[PDB]
DNA sequence: GTATTGACTTAAAGTCTAACCTATAGGATACTTACAGAGGGACACGGCGAAT
RNA sequence: AGCGA
DNA sequence: ATTCGCCGTGTCCCTCTCGCTCCTATAGGTTAGACTTTAAGTCAATAC
């Protein structure tokens, strides 16, 4: 047997419950209406309210259980409907439970918000309710980037649109041909184009891709000793200098605790004026221009 | 300046497939004209090397437990043996045999 | 003349790219990469000590 | 050389408005069961027969 | 996927 | 019919190395974009 399809074993599952007609399902809506408002009077009469009369108690918990009994033998009734719906669009998406739940939970939302004095089928807004529902989920969980309903739409359009056009011309159009044909701007198609890529799989044959995966962004290997060496470098040279040029310089350009001050706050430090301390820097970076103190810099570039 | 840093510094020759300990064994390397291994000829029986085009690799051992690893243990001169009987290797063969 | 030419062969590294998953060096001649010192190397080596 | 004052321009914020993405809810005829479309050694789950 | 030892 | 001893069949992990080349409607968040302010950097002259 084999029986490990949790498909084929749900389908068995629901196959239990009978279906259901008009008058029958006016009665559970009007029965589990009842019951929330039961909830909702004894909620309020439990607050500050009324002790509630023993048998009253008894018979409107009684209509509470028996309106969620109704909601739940509703939802049990259409899951045929849900699977039946759902089948369409299976092939660009989930697995097909995830859209049978989804489904399901279109249909507790229009059991929740269902009216009955309309007198009509239940079918068609549970048929709305679910489709709504599985597409918004289906969006929210397509791809493991997450693309919003509106650009998913206008996606979705693009690409039957391009589709069509190729059924009917033959070949693929143009970038310009489809902004034209969807009153859009090239640029945007282009956009929709990218936003469309869908990730490859670093998971392959070839063996797999991630084996030629360099790492750019990675250690140099060569430029961390190189940057260690600088810096002995620009201590050795600023050293060479006065003292209080050098501090001067190492808290314009944040070499002691890599915070850059500025200078109003060198010039408090120092006791001076921001002029002052602007000819120091003026003045000492003349001085490091001065070949000899950039002869053993220059070749750090 | 390369000879400098090359004396006295020795290299691994890996030869795949290495089908047993003499595969790879350490030697001073020279410098060459050319863009070719040249390899001493009493090695090839332990490497099963013909020279109809195969290749071999060369490594480099870096620290000093490294650099003496292979400078006392898998030197050329100091692996002439078999492993298995006992039997010299470096023994001449083929042409030299001949001759 | 066969096409085994020694310049379409000699390869060397010191330091190159890195592979990504695993941070090993990378491999072939197309990039620098090294050897794989495979497992019977190892097996060599743990015979010499 | 070292430390100042008075224009004169400049980058870095601060803010106001705004404008443009983005997340969420709803859509009320009827609409009721997915799909399918090597070989070898070894061990464990199970045929065939004598005994009580 | 193709190829050399 | 259960026990114990045989056979028999079905389901599963493992086998050289190295290289090269569908739509609508609301409400809220974000950023963006430009106008305005301010600390900031500069230049010219100067006195000691
Ligand atoms: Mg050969």
């Amino acid at each position: 047997t084999a029986s490990a399809d949790s498909v084929r074993a749900y389908l068995k599952q629901i196959g239990k419950v009978a279906l259901l007609n008009a008058e029958e399902e006016v009665e559970l809506a009007k029965r589990i209406e009842a019951g929330l408002y039961a909830t909702q009077l004894m909620t309020e009469l439990s607050e500050r309210g009324e002790k509630l009369p023993a048998a009253q108690r008894r018979d409107m918990m009684w209509i509470c259980r028996d309106g969620d009994r109704a909601k739940n033998h509703l939802l049990e009734a259409n899951l045929r409907l849900v699977v039946s719906l759902a089948k369409r669009y299976t092939g660009r998406g989930m697995a097909f439970l995830d859209l049978i739940q989804e489904g399901n939970l279109g249909l507790i939302r229009a059991v929740e918000k269902f009216d009955y004095t309309k007198g009509y089928k239940f079918s068609t807004y549970a048929t709305w309710w679910i489709r709504q529902a599985i597409t918004r989920a289906m969006a929210d969980q397509a791809r493991t980037i997450r693309i919003p309903v509106h650009m998913v739409e206008v996606i979705n359009k693009l690409g039957r649109i391009q589709r069509e056009l190729l059924q009917d011309l033959g070949r693929e159009p143009t970038p310009e041909e489809l902004a034209k044909e969807m009153d859009i701007t090239p640029e945007k198609v282009l956009e929709i184009q990218q936003y469309a890529r869908e990730p490859i799989s670093l998971d392959q044959t070839i063996s797999q891709l991630g084996d030629f995966i360099e790492d750019s962004e990675a250690v140099v290997a060569v430029d961390a000793v190189s940057f260690t060496l600088l810096q002995d470098q620009l201590q050795s040279v600023l050293d060479t200098l006065s003292e209080r040029e050098a501090g001067v310089v190492r808290l314009r350009f944040g070499l002691t605790d890599g915070q850059p001050r500025t200078l109003d706050e060198i010039g408090q430090v120092y006791g001076v004026t921001r002029e002052r301390i602007r000819q120091i820097e003026s003045k000492t970076m003349s001085k490091l221009r001065h070949p000899s103190r950039s002869q053993v810099l220059r070749d750090y570039l | 300046v390369l000879e400098e840093v090359i004396a006295e510094h020795p290299v691994l020759l890996n030869r795949a497939p290495t089908l047993h300990r003499l595969g790879i064994q350490a030697f001073e390397p020279m410098l060459v004209e050319g863009k070719a291994i040249q390899l001493h000829p009493l090695v090839c029986e332990a490497f099963n090397a013909d020279f109809d085009g195969d290749q071999m690799a060369v490594h480099l051992p870096l620290s000093a437990e490294a650099q003496a690893e292979a400078r006392i243990l898998m030197l050329s001169s100091n692996n002439i043996l078999s492993p298995a009987s006992g039997r010299p290797l470096a023994m001449p063969r083929l042409d030299m045999v001949t001759g | 003349k066969l096409h085994h030419l020694v310049d379409d062969k000699i390869h060397a590294r010191s330091t190159g790219p890195y592979s990504m998953i695993t941070q090993q060096p990378l491999g072939g001649k197309a990039q620098f990469g090294g050897q794989r010192f495979g497992e019977m190397e190892c097996w060599a080596m743990q015979a010499y000590g």
